[PDB]
RNA sequence: AAAAAUAACAACAAGAGG
RNA sequence: AAAAAUAACAACAAGAGG
């Protein structure tokens, strides 16, 4: 796979990501964790995103593998 | 309870229409005000006796050269008041514009240059266009509410015309055309009278001549009920009577819960 | 599926109010009762279903700590 | 599935109208006549078959409860 | 025919205004929807049986911290949906929006800060203001129709007040207040409730606490029901009782021409 | 999948005007000449085939069944 | 897959210029060759992969008979 | 299956600038830095991933063919 | 005084249509039937006496003289 | 000189009247009497409308003048 | 002439509550004390003199007749 | 002519601060120094002069008798 | 008085005028011949303005009295 | 008529910066040219004519001497 | 296609920048508005027709101390309106503010009294703003689209400055002045010309008389455009050269995209 | 708290929420 | 074709017609 060491080496350096949705809207926080269908994403509140409706994860700085 | 009725069949001409039947059409539909739009007849041959509806006051502004423009309203009461143009050049002249006042109401009818006849016609058109939307800027202050019956041969959107694909060069389907009318409905806040009550595909509004564009219902909605935000809630009903036709357009027939008073 | 029961059956027993954001963008505020493999309840004033491949965010209305 | 089926059974055999809401916001008010793993009935004038990949919420007119 | 009554009666603390005999009035006033600004009470406070009046619901949103803000809502037939807050900070932390979505239409309770302690509450009023205007550019796209009972501790115009030359400068009727009421009901298209139908003067919903300003009638006008260019039509009788006043706000009582539904 | 089979084989074998309502809100109006899963085929003067993930109804025009 | 397999082959050996719409409606215009359980190919002055997850129809210009 | 993954490797060798289109319909130029089987990345300015399931088309600027 | 009334007459004879701006804004319209000193008087569908003290100007619809 | 008879002609028909002013006010009553420089009508108390603040005067029904 | 000097005395000499409305919509409440041909005096607070050339109405609160 | 020249006389005598109000709302304070049939000389920081036929009332702050 | 003859020199050598109504609203032409009460005005239409509703008289090109 | 045309006459001989408000509220800067029995003329750029019927005030930015 | 140039020059003299070349800069660098701030010359002095620029029309008001103040305007086409002065004695004594007013736009030079020679001088100055502050608030209502060209002796922000830790005590980095000038040109909402076309600094329009100042670069940022902000989006060009300088001053050169005209 | 449904935008580096 | 009426904007160089 990629997604799983791309979205722990996003975590656990506390990157800051922007995610757009499907609808086209944008999400920003740190990741908290993320499980086969969802990822728990971090800011104002502890907040559940669905991986069935993200379109992509932008970083805010260059992450590398 | 209280009801309204408001017609606005565009003719092409009150004289082909009425001796194609327009007039015992008309007196057998109940209707408060009639709108009717190209009349193409001057105001001193709608006054002979063959046009009056009984019933119905007859209030006529035609055009200059009698055969380019013209509009007449029928109205069951008698108006408050009954003025003609706009105000620019493009309207006061071909006789494009008419408006009967009522008590908190006022119905006006409206004609626009199709466009089709030459290019000539699209800078017309063009003209027309920006400034009725200078006069809708201007009437966005006011305290009345108004029913522009109009003729505005612009097809708003795709649910509005067959195979809409083939008609984005031809004029009534132009990009500023379509620009137009999502600036007067969608961001001007008035009202379109045919979209509140039903949203099916299939109505429309005009017809060219060929017998193959009319079987299999090749059409354009260029007839509109444009009406100001405080009585989009009024309307019960909105058909477009496709087969008793008596011209080239179909009559827009409208039932507001609107009491018209006097 | 690991960090998906947990949240959801915590949002279930706190009562914390949601807003449920569905793929379109509409907002269905309200109250997470129940929920299986595929669907939600939430009870605003009627108790409605909400699958979940309609679902694309569940934000809650004040903070929630998970083991 | 423990929580799918009950509910729209409930919904089913009392016949008490529904109105279920689709993916792009279209509402169909009827009854549930019967229903699949993938698949509901909507009765109304016609039955329709409301594949539930597009459906997106369900609100009954009066409430239920399993 | 049809009828629909709403009133929107700040309460200043609706315990302190229950011992005065709030409910007792609300319950003889035959109301179908009931709104109640600055509630000043939590969420357990509005489940004891002294607020529940018999044949309506009662839903509340209450603060973080329980003195400053708490907006409640009764209502004769259920909702379709009750959400609360505006979505940015200064509206939804503080129990200041309660929305009661019905039918066609749905009927909001909005509190507004007073800013009348001080800077601290004055430059709050403003964020207040300018992010409730960008909400209301967001509802200008929507299809439904809402009542904004609100209490916006903003006076309109020069005859919401008395003696208007010695008010420019004190909070509730500065240029930039006043100019936010004239863009939420002149660029926005919003009506108010109460001018619609009766331009009367001294119809006063607010007084401060001495006596000698209550009988000298000197007061202010801060309880409007802000309304969507929908619904301008619809109103028969806004109404601003003077005596039985359970703060030191006056109840807006406002008849409508509509039928409430699910 | 044990009650979408019969129902769109009655639809086929009377030959009825059906109208499948897309998930954008498109219908497309025709009939049916086969079924199958993740496929049904649209008749008309073309013959097209319609995925069964972006269908959200399918209706016949007059009652059947 | 008992029919969409023979139909898209029957497609694609007749040379058929064909016309693919998306999901969100983007009508592609082209001509399939190539085709899996997932993907299609498509032949135009570029030569695109189409998913099948955001395929509502394909379109063929006349009309194509079946084996 | 089987004509998936060679036409994505291929286009993953000679290093093209691609054009990703999501299914919202809009786009994303850039060189594919890395992809398996449901996540395709795309080395921009940044180093973003796109999932597949919101890819509506993937196309080259530029006419290669698979082997 | 003296340029006033040949220009009402000439008004009112042809039923000449006129739009006559009132001090306030106010775009009356119709038909002179008569004037006077201080009133004239003017039709569109009833008639109606318009005092000369709020009328700003009055703009024919047609050259004439 | 047609406002003297025709206000006259208002007042003994009595004929219910609608008094626009110069700043766009209406007024409708029915004229009692009048002088050169003001006039009294009465629609619920007796009220004296000066001519200077008159625009227009329009009868409700239709009027004939001698 | 003969039709304002006996209600403009009448509205003195029975000292009733008037309200006069001026040519911009003003209304001003008061009592009639003394008038000329040219100007009114009325009192509330302070005895003040308004022309009659910028009243529009003189409307009073209890119905009156001229003798 | 026989009343407003004594109760203009007795503001410009006693220089009552008075507030004299235009037709279109506009108000002005100052002191009345002189008048003739036409206009009145306002004094204030400076001295203007105020046609009649713009003025609608005219107030004085204190109350004065003729 | 003054009045008159400038009005009779802006009517000889026929000046582009702008007359400013007392609500504010500018007419532009040429003065074609006045009278003691109105003024009437031509460019396109000639137009009788009431002399009580104009506040000013603005010549473009200055004349000399 | 015993009093206005001394204090114009002040204002004329002097170049007095005087400016003249109108019944709407109009500020007209300027000086005077010459004046009649109705008409003020007023001296800027271009030459202005004022009806003394349209104007409310006549004030001087300086302060000059009375009648 | 559009121009609209308008520079202004801060010539501290027109007999002082009459000497190194004003005019054959003016004339060459075809300005539709050229305004004058510190003119220090009495009226008659600009009588003299060796002052007069070739094909353009002179206004100027002056001082009564004549070298204290007095500003002047060269237009191409006369004017609506010269209007000159705000109406009060700290502007109309010294002749600080002349205004042409044209239609759809107005062009006023502004000045204000420097505070440099001693701190009466910054407390005159602190008058005349406050008082300029009561002049925007009466102008905040009307429609003409305003543009002051004014010379107010302040730089706003940080940038504009270099070295600003010696000069926050030096007349025209003050910190009240500064914030308040932030409260005046922030809530009023009116902008500069300079800002719309470049966010960063490095640009200024003041320098003390000594090349000590001249090889080590202190800078003060000055002479604004005071833009009203329906003109906010339409600055189509800005300059600021420090090279061919007519005083202690630069000029600022400012083309907008419209058609000045009567 | 949502258009009983646009026979279909060769494609809005994306509307912290339509 | 017009707010049964703003106890009153020390003053919109002026809305081809509020």
């Amino acid at each position: 796979s990629l997604q799983d060491p791309y979205l722990n080496t996003l975590r656990k350096e506390r990157v800051p990501v922007s995610i757009y949705l499907v609808n086209g809207i944008k999400l920003q926080g740190q990741i908290e964790s993320f499980d086969q269908f969802v990822i728990l994403l971090k800011n104002t509140v502890s907040q559940m995103v669905y991986k069935h409706a993200i379109s992509t994860v932008v970083p805010s700085r260059p992450v590398r593998l | 309870g209280p009801a309204m009725r408001i017609i606005s069949v565009n003719v092409n001409g009150i004289q082909a229409a009425a001796e194609r039947g327009l007039l015992s059409w008309l007196q057998a539909q109940n209707a408060d005000v009639i709108c009717l739009q190209d009349t193409r007849a001057s105001a001193f041959d709608l006054d002979d006796p063959s046009f009056q509806l009984d019933g119905y006051f007859l209030y006529a502004c035609d055009a200059e050269l009698p055969e380019q423009g013209g509009v007449a309203l029928y109205s069951r009461l008698q108006p408050k008041a009954v003025i003609s143009g706009l105000g620019f050049e493009t309207a006061d002249r071909y006789g494009r514009y008419l408006q009967a006042d009522f008590d908190k109401v006022s119905i006006a009818t409206l004609l626009l240059p199709s466009g089709q006849s030459g290019d000539e016609s699209l800078n017309q058109k063009f003209k027309f266009m920006d400034d009725f939307t200078h006069y809708l800027s201007k009437q966005r202050r006011k305290r009345r509410e108004y029913i522009y019956c109009g003729s505005l041969y612009v097809a708003h959107q795709k649910m509005d015309v067959k195979n809409w694909r083939e008609c984005q060069q031809m004029p009534g389907f132009l990009a500023p055309e379509r620009a137009w009318l999502d600036e007067v409905f969608g961001n001007l806040g008035y009202a379109d009278a045919l979209r509140e009550v039903s949203r099916e595909g299939d109505q429309f509004s005009w017809w060219p001549d060929s017998e193959q564009a009319e079987m299999l219902n090749l059409g354009w909605r260029f007839d509109y009920q444009v009406l100001t935000p405080g009585l989009r809630r009024f309307v019960r009903n909105a058909k477009l009577p496709r087969q008793p036709r008596f011209s080239q357009h179909a009559p827009l027939i409208v039932d507001y819960d609107w009491q018209l008073s006097i």
